[PDB]
């Protein structure tokens, strides 16, 4: 029964919580809209008709939060927490590019140094 | 280890702010034993008392904790319709720490017919003790067993 | 001390990166929240002493829940997520590596 | 949440008085000087348990089923019988015969109970029922990261 009667009298909608760090890159930009704001979610808008089309929610307690977020052509670097755990995703899919322990320390300046031709690493600086 | 327990009660027309020394309560935290001694009462507090209940006022009880104070109030008018029979209940932690008490009266009524003198002579009251109780849990061996058997 | 905890999940057919959109996996359930990669592995951190089921949520093709315990020396002893009983029922290895049976039932049949 | 055994248990306390009536005419708590029942069960329950609530109906003639919200999203009802304190352990004639299933701690979460088939909430802060105006119907609603009725 539940499948014959399946939108007729029921309906959700989605939320996202107050922009924090979003960014208005993205040259192409066919839809791709980043958002990741200060409840632990991170999101994806779409320029035309603003549905979602990936989100992510980690935390929300006391931990997990989004410190700095850096845009590069196609992929998006993220600190969450403290500086502890970093990740970066990507924006043509969704999903998990690479993953890195930080140390224990007070997470406080990232940056992007680039050595003659482009960026390859990124600078982290904590309190010590 | 034996402590003793102040015990007030409350008499007015209908407010309540004067507090008089009605008895002694011993209680023995080890063995669990619960002992009241209490003073008879007056002429003038028999009949101040009866002139409260025809005013539906209220009975205050008042035990302080050694500091704590818990007030326990109990209609009065049932107390002098029928006879006098006081329950007085102790509530405990699982630590020597003291919660409140509760006034129950097995009558409860309200008919109200009268109280004769020779009724309100004596106190007729016993204390008891409600420790806290120790919940079960799952019953699984048994069900193992079962399944097995 | 802290532990990381490493898996992968393999599905039946279609495509990993279309289940990979929207999927995570759970540790304690509101405590640990593991993010997968971009085929798929869930790779946690931060984590302390103690036994977890770990279980892969999905409104797509569900997963079974597997119990891991965690030793401080270092010890790591997958097994079946029992209630009833509290023993050792089979041994599997580490590497995890479940296997979705199919889509849940969600609507019932007339 | 039990720390000895790595699980979630379940008790189900209830109130029942004996097998006569008192006034039951007009209820008051001055009297009714009497302690009633009370029994507990245990269960398990392999889930976490964020929201939880109870359909309430106008008249109150259906079934009283219990919503609970899962980490995952979904939201599964079930049904008070099952959690009854009145289960006894071994299969008695009488119980049988009545209306009574033999006690067994396993719970299972069925996946045809899914109120949620596709659409699923990210945090489950809490859930809302209504009663309608037919007999059986209950307008639930849940809120937190997204709103869904
Ligand atoms: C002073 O207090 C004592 C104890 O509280 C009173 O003894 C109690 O007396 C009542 C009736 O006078 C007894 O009630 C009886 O209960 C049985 C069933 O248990 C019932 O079949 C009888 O018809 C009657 O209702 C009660 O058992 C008895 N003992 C207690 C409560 O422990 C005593 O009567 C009081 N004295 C005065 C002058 O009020
Ligand atoms: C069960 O509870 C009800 C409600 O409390 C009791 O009915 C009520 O009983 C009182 C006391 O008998 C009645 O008060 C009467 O007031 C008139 C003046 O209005 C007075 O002349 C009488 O002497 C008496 O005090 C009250 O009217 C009555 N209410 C109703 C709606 O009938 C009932 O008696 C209780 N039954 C038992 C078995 O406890
Ligand atoms: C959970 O939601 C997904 C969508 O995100 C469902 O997949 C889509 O389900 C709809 C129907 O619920 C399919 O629409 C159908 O389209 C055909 C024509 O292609 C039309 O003839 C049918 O009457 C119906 O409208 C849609 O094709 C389908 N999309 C995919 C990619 O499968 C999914 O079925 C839902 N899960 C359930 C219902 O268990």
């Amino acid at each position: 029964v539940y499948e014959d009667q399946v939108g007729k009298f029921d309906w959700r909608q989605q939320y996202v919580g107050k922009v924090k760090f979003a960014s208005l890159e993205f040259s192409p930009g066919s839809k791709k809209l980043v958002v990741a704001t200060e409840k632990n979610v991170i999101a994806a808008l779409n320029s035309r008709t603003g549905e979602i089309l990936w989100r992510h929610v980690d935390k929300g307690t006391a931990e997990g939060a989004v410190d700095a977020m850096l845009l590069h052509g196609q992929d998006v670097i993220t600190v969450s927490n403290g500086g502890r755990i970093m990740r970066s995703w990507e924006t043509n899919i969704g999903g998990l590019n690479w993953e890195i322990t930080l140390d224990s320390g007070s997470f406080q300046a990232l940056g992007l140094v680039g050595l003659q031709e482009s960026v390859r690493y990124i600078a982290v600086l904590k309190k010590t | 280890g034996t402590v003793g327990l102040l015990l007030e009660h409350s008499f007015e027309i209908d407010d309540s702010a004067n507090f008089r020394k009605r008895g002694s309560l011993l209680w023995n935290q080890q063995d669990g034993t619960l002992s009241l001694s209490q003073r008879q009462l007056s002429e003038e507090e028999r009949g101040r008392l009866r002139d409260v209940a025809a005013l539906n006022g209220l009975y205050r009880v008042r035990i302080p904790r050694r500091g704590g104070y818990v007030s326990s109030f109990v209609p009065a008018c049932s107390l002098v319709e029928s006879h006098l029979s006081d329950q007085l209940t102790l509530h405990v932690d699982v630590a020597g720490n003291v919660v409140g008490v509760s006034v129950v009266t097995h009558p409860g009524g309200c008919r109200g017919h009268e109280v004769e003198d020779v009724d309100l002579e004596l106190f007729n009251t016993s204390v008891q003790l409600q420790p806290p109780t120790t919940a079960p849990g799952p019953e699984t061996a048994a069900f193992i067993e079962r399944l097995e058997m | 001390d802290r532990f990381k905890i490493e898996g992968r999940a393999v599905v039946p057919g279609v495509k990993p990166q279309d289940w990979i959109s929207a999927a995570r996996v759970l540790v304690d359930g509101e405590e640990h929240v593991g993010f997968l990669k971009t085929d798929g592995s869930f790779v946690v951190h931060d984590i302390p002493s103690g036994s977890y089921v770990v279980e892969v949520v999905s409104p797509a093709y569900r997963f079974d829940p597997v119990r891991v315990d965690i030793t401080s020396k270092g010890k790591m002893r997958a097994r079946y997520v029992n209630y009833i009983k509290t023993s050792e029922v089979v041994r599997l290895p580490y590497p995890l590596q479940m296997k979705s049976s199919g889509p849940p039932s969600y609507f019932i049949k007339r | 949440w039990n720390t000895k055994a790595r699980r979630n248990e379940f008790t189900v306390l209830e109130l029942y008085e004996g097998t006569e009536q008192y006034n039951a005419t007009a209820f008051s708590s001055l009297d009714r000087p009497q302690l009633p029942q009370v029994l507990q069960q245990s269960y398990i329950f392999p889930s976490s348990i964020s929201a939880m609530e109870a359909t309430i109906t106008e008249r109150g003639i259906t079934s009283r089923h219990l919503l609970i919200g899962l980490p995952s999203g979904a939201i599964l009802s079930l049904p008070k019988a099952l959690l009854d304190p009145r289960r006894p352990e071994i299969p008695t004639e009488q119980s049988r015969e009545e209306n009574l299933i033999p006690y067994s701690p396993d719970v299972q979460i069925h996946a045809e109970r899914f109120i949620n088939y596709n659409q699923t909430v990210s945090r489950m802060r809490g859930i809302y029922t209504a009663p309608s105006g037919l007999e059986s119907t209950c307008l639930v609603v849940a809120y937190g990261l997204d709103i869904y009725q």
